[PDB]
Parts: structure tokens; sequence; C-alpha cells
RNA sequence: CGUUACUUUGAAGAAAUUAGAGUGCUCAAAGCAAGCCAUCGCUCUGGAUACAUUAGCAUGGGAUAACAUCAUAGGA
């Protein structure tokens, strides 16, 4: 090619988009912005095929052109916006707030949050290190950039970062003991504490991981994001509570649910 | 099988189980190696020193009463051949053909036998120069 | 030259079996074999051996019961994990209710079964059913 | 009369090791024979384990360098210490170094004769020295259990009659392997 | 003695005509030489850090980082100026036949004066920035074939 | 402060295709829908999972096997 794609073809999408094979040739390519475009849910998708509120392309343009839409305080009226994890989704015209968090299949789903709790979201920090100036900076995964920050952040730390003030209202050092969840690769969705960070030099570092119900799993650091400080998260989880199921388990629920 | 004949001959010694020396073998340890160091003087190699210690002394396996080989109490006391000795022996009977041919020249039988005595001789120096028996750099001509 | 120990003892038993023969000597002698005749006489193929030391490559006398039909060794020693025992076994053995792989592995020389029952792939020695 | 027995590292001399040692203090100078070659003999353990045969057996341990002297001594001490412990059949058995077996990670030459087998051979050889081992043979039971058999000298059959079970007891306990004896 | 050119060699942003010179300063300070630690568990040779060449693509005191693969091997010649051929042997499982064939792979790296290597020993190499047309490798750790 | 093969486990190995869970498009090839006594709504509805040579990364194992050594150990 002789510059950017511009489209992204439909099978070419995300999976985790639950995109349907034969809605059409073509995908929204999302557009860039705080979180990557594999790894993000675009507005057009929350808008119409998870919250149901429009039916069309043209229908999710009409509602974000009235500026009712939200991310993280902010209106947005980009349709391919990269709404990611950790993301706050307002609407203050039906009064309701949505924290994107992933489901245990690896899915993105809109998880119903309070008022005050939609005033913060978690960021995990990706680097520190001198600006300009000699000024110490803060940057995120989700591209933002912080300057002053406490002393005592370092790189793959939490951050809890206050909407309407734009600081850092408190951290988590990344710590083995530490609840946290992933965000990518298999285990996406799955919450537990660190057990032990495996370190290698000149390659990736892998977290061994144990859930609530004692289930270990491993995973790269870059997959890795801390929500809580201990065995207490500080955001609210879907329904599975990070836990994940074997399908035997999932069709003893669903055979539960039927006879009952 | 001979490794350059069809001969399948199965003729050797057999060592006895009892690893031990026979109570009838009164030679103190020292005595046989310095009798070894003896013969080794005057220039027979641990084969014949091994014969002559077997057939003219009561003395008959070496390792059995000293607890060593003949070959290492030889290296023990410096007086080890340079060339090993089966390459040693080897070297002469193909030096021994070559002066044969240089008389006689029709004989193309003892130029196959040359053929494979110097076959040998490579196997046997490769085997040396692996094991460092031998100088890297030794050479046969 | 001898390349393989463990098929003569093999090949020499299943000859002397097929013979009727109630005894049968191996040599020379090695640990794999051994340990080869010890899962035989786990699994009721065979009965006493015997070592016999001769402060070289030892000798094996083995009793032999009738019960074997055939034992003999896989080379070359293929890689086999344990997700290819099954069509290892459908090769190599007469029906899925009788009949042993046997393959050595890192956690010791042992029996297919015993093999899935502990997780563990290697290589594989032979058959005997 | 705390000179012919020297534990390994300074360890406290367990009791019937320490009447083993008066009885050789009090047998040095009792005869010829028993001296002029008591002077270089020194002691590491002496252990009292029973037997099947409703005697009991003591072994005697060895520094591995007095061994011979230990063994041209052999016969006679042997009478002299049971006599000191009637009832006691007395095995004289030097000490041998067993070494794990080397790692991956290590080039160690380890020499054979601290490995585990060497030790046993050289141990069954030394316990049942009177008589001199012929043959030996492995019997593998049905049930997993491994017999050994080991073929002694036809001659010294009466120096070495009644010691069988008490020589099994002792390679049982100390090396750990069934053992029968045999004569040609 | 190491100026072998027709140009000076000088290690990059090292000043030797410094007039307060210091020898408890850090390399490259106060006119020392600069060398490195090249990490991933590499000792530096101490004719590295004591020597008097000047190599930019050494990987201890020249400007090359080493990042990416870390490959064994043996010297399979070593004819050139400062760069050996390094040959890898290693099976190819052919599926059908469920056996292997031997495959080599001839890899060219830079090796730096702190080493001297013979044809036949074992070397360590690390992957670096292409440093010519074929090299992307630098010796890391030699071990003589004795 | 000897490697490697081999094996085990883990992470990866796009989607679509394949295998396969659910689901009465009237069936089916399909599709990724849908279902609920009828509900100004609800089921957080669902939109699983498996496979994926070889090569690469990591974990445990060392039986089998390969290479390198392997009495100046001149050892500590
Ligand atoms: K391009
Ligand atoms: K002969």
């Amino acid at each position: 090619a002789r510059g950017l794609k511009k489209h992204l073809k439909r099978l070419n999408a995300p999976s985790h988009w639950m995109l349907d094979k034969l809605g059409g040739a073509f995908a929204p390519k999302p557009s860039s912005g705080p979180h990557k475009a594999r790894e993000c849910l675009p507005l057009i998708l929350i808008l119409r095929n998870r919250l149901k509120y429009a039916l069309t392309y043209r229908e999710v343009q009409s509602i974000l052109m009235q500026r009712h839409i939200m991310v993280d305080g902010k209106v947005r009226t980009d349709k391919t916006y990269p709404a990611g994890f950790m993301d706050i989704i307002s609407i203050p015209k039906t009064g309701e707030n949505y924290r994107l968090l992933y489901d245990t299949k690896g899915r993105f789903r809109l998880h119903s949050v309070r008022d005050e709790d939609a005033k913060f979201k978690l960021c995990k920090v990706r680097s520190v290190q001198f600006g300009q100036k000699g000024i110490p900076y803060l940057n995120t995964y989700d591209g933002r950039t912080i300057r002053y920050p406490d002393p005592l952040i370092k790189a793959n730390d939490t951050i809890k970062l206050d909407l309407e003030t734009n600081k850092i209202v408190d951290f988590i050092k990344f710590d083995v003991g530490n609840v946290v969840m992933v965000t990518g690769g298999r285990n996406t969705g799955r919450v537990g504490v660190i057990k032990n960070r495996e370190k290698h030099k000149g390659t990736f570092e892998t977290i061994h991981v144990e859930d609530a119900q004692g289930h270990q799993f491993a995973t790269r650091l870059g997959n890795v994001f801390t929500i809580g400080k201990g065995t207490k998260p500080w955001v609210s989880l879907p329904k599975g509570k990070g836990i994940k199921l074997t399908i035997i388990e999932e069709q003893r629920k669903r055979d539960a649910a039927a006879q009952a | 099988g001979r490794m350059h004949s069809r001969g399948k001959g199965i003729s050797s010694s057999a060592l006895p189980y009892k690893r031990t020396p026979p109570s009838w073998v009164k030679t103190a340890v020292a005595d046989v190696d310095e009798l070894i160091t003896k013969a080794a003087k005057k220039g027979q190699m641990p084969s014949q020193i091994g014969v002559l210690l077997r057939d003219q002394h009561g003395i008959p396996l070496v390792k059995s009463v000293t607890g060593s080989k003949i070959l290492r109490i030889l290296k023990a006391h410096g007086l080890a051949p340079e060339i090993p000795e089966d390459l040693y022996f080897l070297i002469k009977k193909a030096v021994a053909i070559r002066k044969h041919l240089e008389r006689n020249r029709k004989d193309k039988d003892s130029k196959f036998r040359l053929i494979l005595v110097e076959s040998r001789i490579h196997r046997l120096a490769r085997y040396y120069k692996r094991t460092k028996k031998l100088p890297p750099t030794w050479k046969y001509e | 030259v001898r390349v393989s120990v463990l098929n003569d003892a093999l090949k020499s038993m299943y000859n002397a079996e097929k013979r009727g023969k109630r005894q049968v000597m191996i040599r020379p002698s090695s640990k794999v074999i051994i340990k080869f005749l010890i899962v035989m006489q786990k699994h009721g193929y065979i009965g006493e051996f015997e070592y016999v030391d001769d402060h070289r490559s030892g000798k094996i006398v083995v009793e032999l019961n009738g019960r074997l039909n055939k034992c003999g060794v896989i080379s070359p020693r293929f890689d086999v994990g344990v997700k290819e025992i099954e069509g290892w076994t459908a090769r190599l053995l007469p029906s899925r209710q009788f009949g042993y792989i046997v393959l050595t592995t890192s956690a010791g020389i042992m029996d297919h079964e015993e093999a899935r029952r502990k997780n563990v792939g290697g290589k594989v020695l032979g058959f005997f059913y | 009369a705390r000179k012919k027995i020297q534990k390994d590292k300074g360890v406290e001399p367990s009791e019937f090791e320490d009447t083993v040692a008066q009885a050789f203090f009090d047998l040095e100078n009792g005869n010829q024979e028993l001296k002029s070659d008591l002077k270089d003999l020194y002691i590491n353990t002496a252990i009292q384990m029973d037997v099947v045969g409703n005697r009991k057996a003591v072994v005697i341990h060895v520094p591995y360098r007095l061994r011979k002297p230990f063994r041209k001594i052999h016969v006679r001490l042997v009478r002299e210490l049971e006599k000191k412990f009637s009832g006691k059949d007395v095995v004289f058995v030097a000490t041998r170094r067993i070494v794990r077996p080397p790692k991956k990670g290590s080039a160690v030459q380890r020499p054979r004769t601290r490995t585990l087998t060497a030790v046993h051979d050289g141990i069954l050889e030394d316990v049942v020295y009177p008589a001199e081992i012929v043959g030996k043979r492995v019997r593998y039971r049905l049930d997993g259990a491994k017999v050994i058999k080991i073929y002694l000298d036809p001659k010294e059959r009466n120096n070495t009659e009644y010691k069988l079970e008490t020589f099994s007891a002792v390679y049982r306990r100390l090396c750990g392997k069934d053992v029968v004896f045999e004569y040609p | 003695a190491e100026q072998t050119e027709k140009s000076f060699l000088k290690q990059p942003k090292v000043f030797l005509s410094t007039k307060k010179a210091d020898k408890a300063k850090r390399p490259g300070k106060a006119g020392n030489r600069f060398w490195k630690s090249v990490g991933l568990g590499f000792k530096t040779p101490r004719e590295a850090i004591d020597g008097t060449y000047i190599d930019k693509k050494c990987p201890f005191t020249g400007t090359v980082a080493i990042r990416g693969r870390i490959i064994a091997g043996t010297c399979h010649s070593a004819k050139m100026n400062r760069t050996i051929i390094v040959r890898r042997n290693y099976l190819h499982f052919v599926k059908k036949y469920q056996r292997y064939e031997k495959r080599h792979s001839n890899i060219p790296a830079h090796i730096s004066p702190c080493f001297r290597v013979k044809e036949g020993d074992h070397v360590i190499i690390g992957q670096c920035r292409p440093l010519s047309k074929t090299v992307r490798f630098n010796v890391l750790k030699v071990v003589p074939a004795g």
C-alpha cells in the first residue's frame, strides 16, 4: 500500500465485537485515539449493536451529533472513537453511566456504575521519565500524559484518575497479592490475585494469577491490570466476578435455569 | 567379523571370574612393578611384558596382582612408547610390505594387502588422534 | 554388529515361546531389558527371570509361562506424546482390551496405560501381548 | 582410653562403641599376634543388631586405608573380639563414601568407586571376607522382590557356615538388599 | 598502536584531551576508556575494559546494543577482519517419514578484539543492528574447543 | 558458573473455513440469532469451546539418545 488503510473488512474485525458474517462487507474501522484499534469497542458498536439506542449507521450519527454521549466526561461526536477498557461512558440525558470492562469470555461489557463511581477511571502507568525542562511526567496505556506524578509511582502501576479534576487521587503499586484483571489473551476478563512474578532478562515477563475459587493461570505483564489493593478491587465487577467457568459448569447453569 | 576378511573366528582368551590374585601368587606388588620397568627398559612392549610375566613368572595377570594395567604402570614411571604399540606393529607391517613391493612390482596381491594395512593404520591413527594419544599433526607416509 | 540388545532379547524370547521352550537365555543383559522384563512380569506375561553376573555384560534366564503371543521392539524409538499413544496402540496392539506398548519416559520405563495415568510421554521401546 | 576409636567428626561414641573400644584396649597386648599390628588400628563406628538366627551381630567400620592390615588380622581379631563379646558374630567392613549422581550442570568425573553399586559390591566382599565370591545371581520374583544369590567358595565353608544368616541381616541393614548364600 | 588507519580512531563522546583527568570516575568520563555491560547475564571481558583497541561495533566498548536473538554455534571461519562465520547445526524434522535430517546455517557475526577465536570454538552471539551487508550479530562469549 | 534432542505444562499461533455448544430460519442447506401470557418491558439474553505441523518463548522431568569432555583431576 501507499499509505494508511481507511477501511476495515468485516471478516478482519476484532472477534470480541461479535459482528455477524453477513451484515456487510465492512466493519467500523476505529479512529485513532486513547486505545488500540484491536483492543477497543467503537462508539457506534456501543450505541447500535449493544445498547440498541440506534438501529443504523446514520442513526448513530444522529445520536452522537446531538452531543448526547460523553466518554470519560467529554463529549465525543466521532462514531469510531476507540472506547476502551475502564472507560466511563455516560449519557447525561437518561442518567446512565457505563464502565467498559471485560467479561470472562474476552468481550467488552457495558457495566452500569453509580454516579459517584463514574467520577473516576483506573489507568495503567506505561512509563515514568523526565520530559522537557527536566519535569517528571507519567504516561498511561490509554494515552494520557500526567506531569508531576507522585515519585512513588512507577511503570506498570495503576492510578486512580478523577475525571472532574484530572488528577491522580490514588494509586496502586504493582505488587504480589494485588487483585488484577487480565485485559489480553485467552484469560481476558479473568480476575485474581498475583501470586508471583517470574522475570526473564531480555524477554516478556510472566505473571502468575490465582482467582478466588483457586484456579491458577499465567499471562504476560502487558496483559495484567491492577484493580485493587489486596483482595478488594477498587471498581465493581460484572456478574461473573471475573471467575471463568468451564463449559461443563456453564451447561450446569443452563440446565438449572431451564429446570427452574 | 574380521574387519578386512570374511573370517569369523572366535578364538580368544577368557579371563577368570575371580579378579583377585590366586593364593599361590606371593610376589609383592612393587616387585612385579619393577620387573615391568626392567622389561620395558630393554624395549619390550606391554603385550610381550605380559607374556613373559605369565609364562616365566608366577604372575597370571598383572591387573589382578597390582590392581593396574601394564600400560598404565609404564605411563606412571615414564616408559610408555611414543607411538602406541598396535600402530607401531601396523606401521612395521606396512613398511615391510612396501619394501617387498619395491622389490616385487608384479605382486598385485601384496598391493591389495598393503591397501588393507594402510586402511587399518588410518583407522587406528584417527582413533588415537581423537583420544589424544598421538600428536594432533601426526602423519603416516 | 549388535545394534539393539533389546531387539535380540525380545526376538529370542519370542522364538523360544513359539518353540514351546520354558526357559530362554538372554545375552547381553542391560538395564533396559531388565526394566522391560519387569513390566512384562508385572502384567503376568512371563515368570521368574534371573540375572547371571559374569563380570561382563550379564545373562538373563527367563521362565516362560506360555502366555506370550508376541513381543517386539520398535526401531527407531519414535517420540510418542501422550496424545499419540492412541494411534500407536491402534497400529501395534491386537485390540483395545489387551496388549501393552512399552515406553521410555523421564518418569521411567513403563507401559502405555501407566504412561497415560501419569500423563508422561517419551519414546517407544516396544510391545508385547 | 579414647584412642582405638575415632569418630569421623567429633561425634559422641555410642555406649556400645565405647564397650568395643574398651575391649580393643584390653586386647592390644594380649598375644604376640595381638600386638605389632594393633598399633596401626583405628575404628570409626561399631553398632550391634539382632539377627534371625537368635544370635546378634556387630559391625566394625574402618578408615579404608588400614583395611588390608585389618584383613591380615581379620581372622584372629574376629576370634578374639568374638571371645570379647561371645554370641556377637563380629564383621569388619570398611567405610566408603557414596556420592550423589552428578547433575547435568556439573562436570565432575565422579570416581566410579564412589558410586552406590561399586560401594555395595565392595561392602558385600568385605562382609564375607573369610570366604570368596565365586558367583553372583539375582532373582526377580513375581511380586517385584529382588533377591540376590551369592556363591561362596567351597573352601572355607566351615569358616563361613553359621555366619550366613548374620551376614544376610548385616547386608540387609547396612546396604538394603535381600541376599542368600550357597556353596557350589 | 591501535592507530592503524588513515584516521585517528577514538571512542565517541570521550574527551581524551581533558585537563582534569581522573581514574575514579565512571567509564567515558575524565578521559577514561568507555565500556558497558551488554546485559543478559554476560560478563564484560577484562581485555575490553583494559584494551587499547577502538571498535565501534564492539558490544562492550562500542556503540552497538545487543537486542533480539541469542544464538549459540561453532566458529566455522575466522579469515575476515573482525568478522567470523558462525555455523549453527540443527535437526530438521521431516513430517512424512517421522525422521530428522541434519541442517546447518552460516551466520556472520562481528567479533571484537577482546576475543581471539579459532575455527571450531563454541561461540555465543547476540543480535545487534545491521553492521554490514550480511552481519547482524556480535560475539558475546567464546569457549575454546579444548 | 556442560549443552541438546525428547517429553510435560503454560502463553501465543487473525477472522473466515473445519470440528463442535446453544438456538424449530415451517424442515434443510443456513444464519447468529433469539426467548418470555403479550411485558411502555424483562432474561446482566446469547453471540461457547476445541483444533492449529514446524520454528520461536517459558515451566517441570532426565528414562532413552546425541555432542563435548572424561589421571599434569595434578582435585579441593
Ligand atoms: K507499503
Ligand atoms: K587368535
